[PDB]
RNA sequence: ACUGAACUCCUCACACCCAAUUGGACCAAUCUAUCACCCUAUAGAAGAACUAAUGUUAGUAUAAGUAACAUGAAAACAUUCU
């Protein structure tokens, strides 16, 4: 049974766990966008968006700075967390993170993921997209918008 | 544990060849609009993705070659520009990246 | 060995009367020593039997087994060969009439068992045989009705003869 | 055995024996060898047996090949187009002479299980049996349990 | 009576495109580039008049002839299965498209075309009824509609929810036959011919003879059915998945005569709506 | 191919649908407010032998209750969440004993019902519900589809029986599933820990149908019987039962008077048919209370 | 009263239902003498016939696509991190 159980169970253990996400976290700042394998992606996804709070949170804050220490296993990205990636959100209370489905990984046929930070400088993914708008459904909904409006 | 008897190729049939053992049709295929290969729903386009990938390494070397050795992130927002572009205001006080070739039409 | 197969696209028909329907195109293209079993290869062959060239490029495409990958090569070079030699007119207008999977020659090597004792491992070939048609995929047999039900079972009882008798 | 066997039911090609009885063997080859010890007996059947066969069975057609053969046979044709094809090897003249009246005397129909050892087409002359045979009928033709 | 109109009908439309199609000068060869997002700089080497847009999607990919609605042929809007005249640049447009104004316009009329042929059979034989025309409505309007004059003993009479119900079910019927849209190319003269019983069909020709430079028309048949059409068509009748015949007014200057506007819904198969989406857009469609 | 309803909806189309869709419920659910105001069916007076409609609720979680003897007694908060009276069957017609009242409870997405279930609550007029259960009543017991039903429907005093899923516990072994005691840890005992014994008999060359073997637990309807029903809260349509009810919390349970022979003919001072609002006659307050509740706001308990 | 066998009768036929053992009539294929010449004859010979030896060798099944086996992470694939 494993009602309410939040975490998954990956590496060696606990301690494997939390270095496994450390080093895709690492990764993630480093280059602004990481593939990895779905679930580790999904699990390290939290993480993400935690940072960025802590990162916000100041670089003279001493709790955040030792978080930062920790999380960041290279420490030329710590600047970086608090000079780059946090002003960067600081309109947005969350959603930093874009994660997509990526086609199965070719050896091990194991489900891909990509992640990145909002707002990076590398060419845009291939986002999917909802239908336009001037499409023969839309119109006809259009359509009823517009006369539910004019009754009103 | 061993088998008492030899398992028939009619027996053996009904086993292998069950609907739960058979391959299972998908209906998630759709032509992807911007290049026209096979995409599945729900997963991104695995030839455009290739594409953005190409130019993310190409950019990605550039960077490496640009910083110059480990442990050496800058502290500025980074810009890519192509050939025949110029930094903007905004791009003012960014990282400029250099390419040698012309702006894809995806890239915006 | 046996190579038949190849040997299949070698047959020439005598030129058609005018009064005479079109005779639907057929290829034959196999792929020999296919390092991977014939059981798990069928399966593929299975999925593919009664659908057009590009419904089984496409479920073939997002297939995450080897074979997929082999059969979905195989299916290209004989819709490629199809338009090229024997004279198809649509690439597309193309169907799996047969698709099976047989044994190839296999080698023999030692399985080494925890203590003096071992066991024989053998690796596995395969060869896949594809037939194409040209026309568009032949309509899936229908359910039988209640009615179709109803119908044989009357035919049954108006069939029954007074048996053992003058 | 009967289930690993084809059946039929019991027949005649034209109704043979109703107008007119018609023999329905037709042609008779044999094939003989000059020189072998096979062919011996069916050579002396030639000798002297075929003649008289011959004239006694005017509707059917015989011929004697008469070519180098390690087994001498006759084949036997019939009016609805069965073929049979028998060896006369080593046999002696009485044995071949009884062999060949029975090809005469057989009809073109295969020798398997003969389902019924009877034929008619019109098996009733009262006519057959149903359920309401043997039933009285009854005043308005009411059902049981039936008011009106 | 008319089946022998009918009849009549389709011997013309037989007769003309049997004229159409001895005149082609022995299977001439028409080169046709394919300009495309998708597989971009193809050609196409394919017959003079024989050749139709579908045989070049039929040429690419069977996802080109399922979701392939129009041909724009030098930009210029094309139907599937009329047949090309000149070597031309091609393009194909599906509903998933930016900007399917033309295929949105192309289904509603298709729609249209196949409502007025279901209401036509509709009727008893005792009644008469005339078709005049399918208007050029927008889809954000929310219901194709057709006009038509009924004779004078229904007058007083207004279809049930039953009979609305009976001409949906015919036209599921209709989908379900999976017939193609024919289409011809023709002179004025011909479609006077075959369209001299009907007054209304005999002015509108007219008038479209009259903004065309020349007098040529188009007709359209999807099976024993010829109308003419304002523009190009869908390919098949079986793209239809969601169709139901919605409400039927009538027109209020009833002075000379009186005017039935049937006005139906519907909704392809590559944008199939949820039951209670479409529950709402029914609703709008009967005002 | 596979449709979703928003697929190929625009980007400022899904708020718009969103918005419609749930102002629709909110009318038709709003409309239903009054049922004695729309015609209804014929109001009988209790009689002996007769059965009530019950209610289906939400299991909202657990608190402590406390009495003026100083017992405590944990209860169960279930509210009750749109429930409406869907449908109405004779005894001839369902071809049983009784009578039947099928009503559904907390409602739930148009878009993820079946076209079926979508029709049926199209001729009612109301937005379709999770869970829909059958509840056996007498003739003069019969409810118009339609009608809401409320909490104060109970009252303080009364016994209730609940039913619903058990929390799953997957599949289990013998030890979790059925209490076997399992074989010791040290002594030998090589791989037998968990294990169930001997499963059968020698002489027996088979196992006996129903026997107790690991396999999977809980996800099954269990009734719990005669539950006291402490206290009423109507404006939230709150019924605080005694002890604990089947299920996990924010679970659907089917909530009927006590089948026991005991409570058989205490349905006397009950509403009948249901509780109406409507009729608006002695207001009922915010809180029901039995006798023995120690209700808040009360002085503190001195044992006199 | 009837049913009821391989008993008995009936139409035709007849060597044609015991272990070990014993007597007899035939005979597959091969080689040789002499025949024969789309595969045989009369004789003489003999490594002269396999549903069975946990038989020998080889092939291929069953158990079984089972048990089992394998590559720390990201990435410019420079490198860095655990
Ligand atoms: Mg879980
Ligand atoms: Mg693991
Ligand atoms: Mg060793
Ligand atoms: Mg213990
Ligand atoms: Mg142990
Ligand atoms: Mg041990
Ligand atoms: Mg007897
Ligand atoms: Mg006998
Ligand atoms: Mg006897
Ligand atoms: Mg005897
Ligand atoms: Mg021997
Ligand atoms: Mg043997
Ligand atoms: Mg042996
Ligand atoms: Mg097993
Ligand atoms: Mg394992
Ligand atoms: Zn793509």
């Amino acid at each position: 049974i494993s009602h309410g159980r939040v975490f998954r169970r990956m590496g060696l253990g606990p301690e494997s766990r939390i270095h496994l996400l450390r080093n895709l976290l690492t990764g993630l700042v480093r280059h602004e966008r990481i593939e990895a394998p779905w679930a580790r992606v999904d699990e390290m996804r939290g993480y993400a968006e935690k940072l960025i709070d802590y990162g916000k949170l100041g670089d003279t804050n001493e709790r955040a700075m030792r978080m930062a220490d920790f999380w960041l296993t290279e420490k030329d990205l710590i600047p970086k967390l608090f000079q780059v990636l946090a002003p960067r959100y600081k309109d947005q209370t969350g959603g930093y993170t874009r994660m997509l489905q990526i086609p199965n990984r070719s050896l091990d046929r194991a489900k891909m993921a990509v992640i990145e930070y909002k707002g990076n400088c590398l060419p845009p993914l291939p986002l999917p997209r909802r239908d336009s708008h001037l499409t023969l459904l839309n119109q006809l909904l259009q359509g009823l918008r517009q006369d539910l409006r004019q009754s009103q | 544990a061993a088998p008492k008897n030899r398992r028939t190729i009619e027996v053996n049939r009904c086993r292998r060849r069950n609907p739960q053992k058979l391959i299972k049709v998908k209906n998630n295929i759709d032509v992807c609009p911007e290049c026209g290969h096979l995409k599945q729903k729900h997963v991104l386009c695995a030839y455009c993705y290739e594409k953005v990938c190409k130019e993310t390494a190409e950019i990605r070397r550039q960077i490496g070659k640009q910083e110059g050795g480990p442990f050496k992130a800058p502290t500025i927002e980074t810009v890519v520009l192509y050939t025949g572009e110029t930094p903007s205001e905004q791009d003012q006080g960014k990282r400029i990246i250099e390419r040698d070739r012309k702006r894809p039409s995806w890239f915006t | 060995i046996s190579r038949k197969w190849e040997k299949k696209n070698k047959i020439v028909y005598p030129p058609q009367l005018p009064g005479e329907p079109r005779r639907p195109a057929e290829i034959y293209h196999c792929r020999r020593q296919i390092k991977y079993s014939k059981d798990k290869m069928w399966y593929l062959a299975k999925l593919i039997r009664g659908m057009s060239i590009d419904q089984a490029l496409a479920q073939l495409e997002f297939n995450d087994k080897k074979g997929a990958k082999i059969i979905k090569e195989v299916l290209l070079e004989a819709q490629d060969m199809a338009v090229r030699d024997h004279n198809v007119e649509f690439r597309s207008n193309l169907y799996i009439a047969e698709s099976t999977s047989g044994r190839g020659q296999c080698l023999k090597r030692i399985r080494y068992h925890g203590r003096g004792r071992f066991g024989i491992m053998e690796k596995v070939y395969c060869h896949y045989f594809v037939k194409l048609v040209e026309g568009p995929p032949p309509p899936p047999e229908p359910p039988k009705t209640a009615v179709a039900h109803a119908k044989e079972y009357i035919q049954q009882l108006r069939s029954r003869t007074i048996v053992h008798t003058l | 055995t009967a289930r690993g066997t084809p059946s039929r039911f019991l027949a005649s090609v034209l109704h043979n024996g109703l107008g007119r009885y018609v023999q329905q063997l037709q042609r008779l080859s044999f094939s003989v060898s000059r020189d072998g010890a096979s062919s011996r007996g069916a050579r002396e059947f030639v000798e002297r047996e075929v003649i008289d066969f011959a004239r006694r069975n005017p509707g059917v057609v015989i011929y004697v090949n008469s070519r180098p053969c390690c087994v001498p046979r006759v084949v036997a044709e019939y009016l609805n187009g069965a073929v049979r094809e028998e060896s006369i090897h080593c046999k002696s003249v009485e044995e071949i002479s009884t062999l060949v009246q029975k090809l005469a005397d057989q009809s073109g129909l295969d020798v398997i299980r003969i389902r019924k050892p009877f034929h008619t087409d019109n098996p009733s002359i009262q006519g057959q049996w149903h359920p309401f045979t043997n039933k009285p009928t009854t005043f308005r033709g009411l059902r049981p349990r039936e008011v009106q | 009576s008319p089946t022998e109109l009918t009849e009549m009908r389709n011997d013309l439309f037989n007769k003309e495109k049997a004229r159409q199609l001895s005149l082609t000068p022995r299977t001439e060869k028409i080169e046709v580039k394919h300009v495309g997002k998708t597989d971009p700089g193809t050609v196409f080497v394919m017959n003079k008049n024989i050749s139709t847009p579908y045989s070049c999607a039929m040429h690419l990919s069977e996802w080109y002839c399922r979701k392939s609605i129009l041909a724009l042929v030098d930009g210029q809007p094309w139907d599937m299965y009329k047949p090309l005249t000149k070597s031309c640049e091609i393009k194909f447009l599906t509903f998933k498209d930016c900007d399917p104004g033309e295929v949105n316009k192309a289904y509603w009329r298709s729609c249209a075309m196949m409502m007025g042929c279901v209401i036509e059979r509709a009727f008893k034989d005792e009644y008469m009824v005339n078709l005049v025309r399918a208007p050029e409505v927008p889809v954000i309007s929310g219901a194709f509609c057709y006009d038509v004059v009924l004779d004078s003993k229904l007058d007083e009479w207004m279809p049930t929810k039953e009979n609305l119900r009976s001409f949906t079910k015919d036209a599921h019927a209709l989908i379900y036959k999976d017939l193609p849209f024919e289409t011809l190319e023709v002179e004025a003269k011909v479609a006077l011919e075959i369209f001299q019983h009907s007054k209304y069909k005999v002015d509108f020709i007219e008038e479209k003879a009259s903004q065309n430079p020349e007098r040529i028309v188009k007709l359209h048949r999807i099976g024993d059915f010829i109308d003419v059409s304002e523009g190009p068509l869908i390919p098949r009748t079986s793209i239809c998945f969601q169709y139901e015949v919605s409400a039927v007014h009538n027109l209020q200057p009833t002075q000379p005569s009186l005017i039935r506007r049937f006005q139906g819904v519907s909704l392809p198969v590559h944008l199939r709506a949820h039951f209670t989406i479409w529950d709402k857009l029914l609703e709008r469609s009967r005002k | 191919s596979g449709t979703w309803w928003d697929e190929h909806l625009s980007e400022e189309n899904v708020p718009f649908i969103k918005q419609l869709v749930s102002d629709e419920d909110k009318a038709q659910l709003a409309s239903k407010l009054c049922p004695l105001k729309d015609e209804p069916w014929p109001i009988h007076p209790w009689e002996p032998g007769s059965f009530r409609v019950g209610l289906i609720a939400l299991k909202l979680g657990m608190m402590p209750l406390w009495t003026k003897d100083g017992q405590k007694h944990v209860v169960t908060l279930l509210q009750v969440q749109d429930c409406h009276v869907l449908k109405y069957t004779s005894k001839e017609n369902c071809n049983g004993k009784m009578a039947t009242l099928s009503v559904g409870g907390k409602t739930v997405s148009r878009f993820r019902k079946a076209t079926s279930i979508l029709e049926f609550y199209r001729e009612l007029g109301l937005p379709p519900k999770q869970t829909v259960k059958i509840f056996n009543i007498t003739d003069n017991a019969a409810i118009k589809p339609g009608t809401p039903l409320y909490a104060a429907h109970f009252r303080p005093g009364q016994y209730v029986d609940v039913t619903a899923k058990t929390i799953g516990k997957g599949f289990q072994g013998v030890m979790k599933r059925w209490g076997f005691k399992g074989q010791p840890a040290t002594h030998g005992q090589t791989k037998t820990h968990r294990r169930p014994g001997a499963v059968a008999t020698g002489d027996i060359g088979r196992v006996w149908p129903g026997t107790k073997m690991p396999g999977k637990m809980g996800n099954i309807y269990r009734t719990e019987y005669g539950l006291k029903v402490w206290r009423i809260n109507t404006k939230h349509n709150i019924i605080y039962v005694n002890g604990s009810v089947p299920g996990h919390k924010n679970c659907l349970v089917k909530v009927k008077d006590s089948k026991l022979p005991a409570y058989k003919d205490l349905g006397k001072n009950l509403p009948f048919p249901t509780y109406f609002p409507d009729g608006d006659e002695e207001e009922l307050p915010e809180d029901l209370y039995d006798e023995n509740v120690c209700q808040p706001g009360a002085p503190s308990i001195t044992f006199a």
